[PDB]
């Protein structure tokens, strides 16, 4: 799709020779689907400000820190769309703690239970019998912290 | 540790405030000595507040750093947030 | 750090309200000249910034961490407490400062 | 938050060096205006 | 065609010099800043049987601290790089008594060639980069913050300061594109300087695993 943005978030903003910010309208392209890597590789495509909505694609292309920043931005966008505001501390904590382990932590049984955290707190949240079976089979010890 | 090298926030915070007030109130409620003169007060909590304002708590707070080493603080060196 | 000209940012202390409270607590008259040496303000804000510590320490790494943590508050503080701004807009006195 | 003011997980994994990158709790923060980013170079020099 | 191949090679070379400079190497400023016309005039014009042959584009550069590492990037010509190519590359890798070298694959590399690279590099460290990987410098992207590799003594100083352990620090995957771009072995720590709208700047530490 082709459309000049009106909200200042997607509008070109630069420092003028006088130092004042000037709201400059520039063409932008929004595409259904994601081919982020080839899109960046393409000619006449800004490699700096281009981004995406998919998380696994941007993870595989840029890196875990890019996942942090992009996911924080996107969560801020979705929460703030309806006008309700939340402090940056909580979003930062959630995005860090998903990205603290070096891979995309999904907040599900498939992500939470695969940590070094103790079996007891694992069993409180889903898979509640398989966790104890695994711990007993492996003789895992819970630090109780 | 010794007197020197004592690194930690010297602001006795709200959590230890609540804990110290509660424990001192319980102690006085069990017929324990009072640290400051009192003029017709009977509620343990109110006298606990007044004697904390007098800054004469007979309790030292032991603080657990994440590494494992403790760090002891007396109340009277700590300055109240209020 | 801040593209898009988003000047709205969250900081601990509302400096403008604090200055206004000082003004209307010490009855400072904005019309008359004040007695506030700008260097007094300079070392005042510097000493204050020294006494605000998030990363307590003295080694270079801890010092850099403290500077990074307190950069936004320190920069906003210096902006609001500038010598010319205090001289003209606020017109506080020494005890007020 | 442990008493090193470092946010940590259950098993002592540093999640954030300081809470919210600044160590400031959320109950005592306010909205403010920097009043230095927006003004132009000429206005900045005039006003500071 | 020839023009698009020239553009791709120019971008790949510019990104390779950027990678070398970020890693820290004797990369001249002029070499870092090469225009398309400069590339045409310097390493020949049209590719596809012209002066560019995908063999003369190899780059030799020494390290800043000690001019003996001599990192040396390759440029295979085949669409797929098959074991005999790695063998001759290893012969040249040993002959010029260097230690570090890179490979820029065009399309892909075989499972057996990956196996040879990983197992046969305790002494001759080698890295993989697909051709499309080098058409953009990931560091210049807005989202990716600045990365800095920390030396071992600095890491020890950090651990002493915060009284942590290596395991306790945040972890970053060894296969992350940024880590591959910086070419950092497991066990190292990378300092991260990102902007924050609540503190002005945040120092974060990732320990590769």
């Amino acid at each position: 799709y082709m459309h000049l943005p009106q909200t200042d978030n997607k509008k070109k903003i630069i420092i003028t020779e006088d130092g004042e910010f000037k709201a400059l309208q520039e063409w932008i392209l929004e595409t259904d689907g994601v081919s982020l890597m080839r899109v960046l590789s393409e000619k006449d495509v800004d490699p700096v400000r281009t981004t995406s909505n998919d998380i696994v694609e941007i993870f595989t292309v840029l890196g875990i820190e890019a996942v942090r920043k992009a996911l924080e931005r996107e969560l801020y966008h979705v929460i703030s769309f309806d006008g309700s505001y939340v402090n940056y501390r909580h979003l930062a904590l959630l995005c860090d703690t998903m990205t603290c382990r070096g891979h995309l932590m999904a907040i599900t049984r498939h992500g939470v239970n695969r940590q070094d955290t103790g079996p007891l707190m694992k069993c409180s949240f889903e898979e509640t019998v398989d966790v104890l079976m695994e711990a007993a089979a492996h003789g895992e010890s819970d630090p109780m912290k | 540790q010794a007197n020197q090298k004592r690194i930690t926030t010297p602001y006795m915070t709200k959590y230890e405030r609540a804990r110290v007030l509660g424990t001192r109130a319980l102690q006085i409620a069990m017929c324990a000595p009072v640290m400051v003169e009192l003029e017709g007060e009977t509620d343990p909590l109110l006298i606990a507040m007044k004697e904390l304002k007098a800054r004469k708590i007979p309790i030292i707070i032991r603080r657990y750093l994440p590494d494992g080493s403790y760090e002891d603080w007396g109340v009277d060196e700590l300055i109240i947030s209020d | 750090i801040f593209p898009t000209g988003d000047s709205k940012v969250v900081l601990p202390c509302n400096l403008l309200r604090m200055i206004w409270n000082a003004q209307k607590i010490f009855h400072i008259n904005p019309r008359l000249p004040s007695d506030l040496h700008p260097i007094k303000v300079v070392e005042g804000v510097k000493e204050l910034s020294k006494k605000l510590v998030i990363v307590n320490g003295d080694d270079p790494l801890s010092r850099q961490a403290q500077e990074n943590a307190t950069l936004l508050f320190n920069i906003h503080l210096r902006s609001t407490l500038c010598s010319r701004r205090m001289a003209e807009e606020f017109r506080l006195s020494g005890e007020a400062f | 938050v442990k008493y090193d003011a470092t946010v940590r997980n259950s098993i002592n994994q540093v999640v954030q060096l300081r809470y919210g990158e600044d160590g400031l709790a959320g109950e005592s923060v306010e909205f403010q205006n920097l009043a230095t980013l927006k003004p132009s170079n000429k206005a900045f020099e005039k006003k500071f | 065609d020839d023009e698009e191949e020239t553009y791709r090679l120019w971008k790949i070379r510019k990104t390779i010099m950027q990678l070398c400079h970020d890693r820290g190497y004797l990369v001249t400023q002029d070499e870092l800043d090469q225009t398309l016309e400069e590339f045409k005039a310097q390493f020949g014009d049209k590719p596809s049987e012209g002066r560019p042959r995908r063999t003369d584009l190899t780059v030799l550069v020494a390290h800043n601290d000690d001019p003996t590492d001599q990192m040396f990037v390759f440029f295979p010509e085949e669409p797929k790089v098959g074991i005999k190519t790695i063998k001759v590359y290893c012969q040249r890798m040993q002959e010029e008594n260097i230690t570090r070298a890179l490979i820029v694959v065009q399309q892909g590399m075989t499972p057996s060639a990956k196996q040879s690279l990983v197992d046969m590099a305790p002494k001759y460290i080698l890295e993989q980069f697909l051709q499309q990987e080098l058409l953009i410098n990931i560091t210049e992207h807005e989202l990716v913050p600045e990365h800095v590799v920390m030396t071992k003594e600095e890491v020890t100083e950090l651990l002493a300061r915060y009284k942590l352990r290596e395991n306790q620090l945040p972890r970053i995957q060894a296969g992350d594109p940024v880590a591959r771009y910086f070419g950092i072995k497991r066990g190292q720590v990378v300092k991260i300087i990102r902007p924050s709208e609540t503190a002005g700047r945040y120092i974060t530490y990732r320990l590769v695993q």
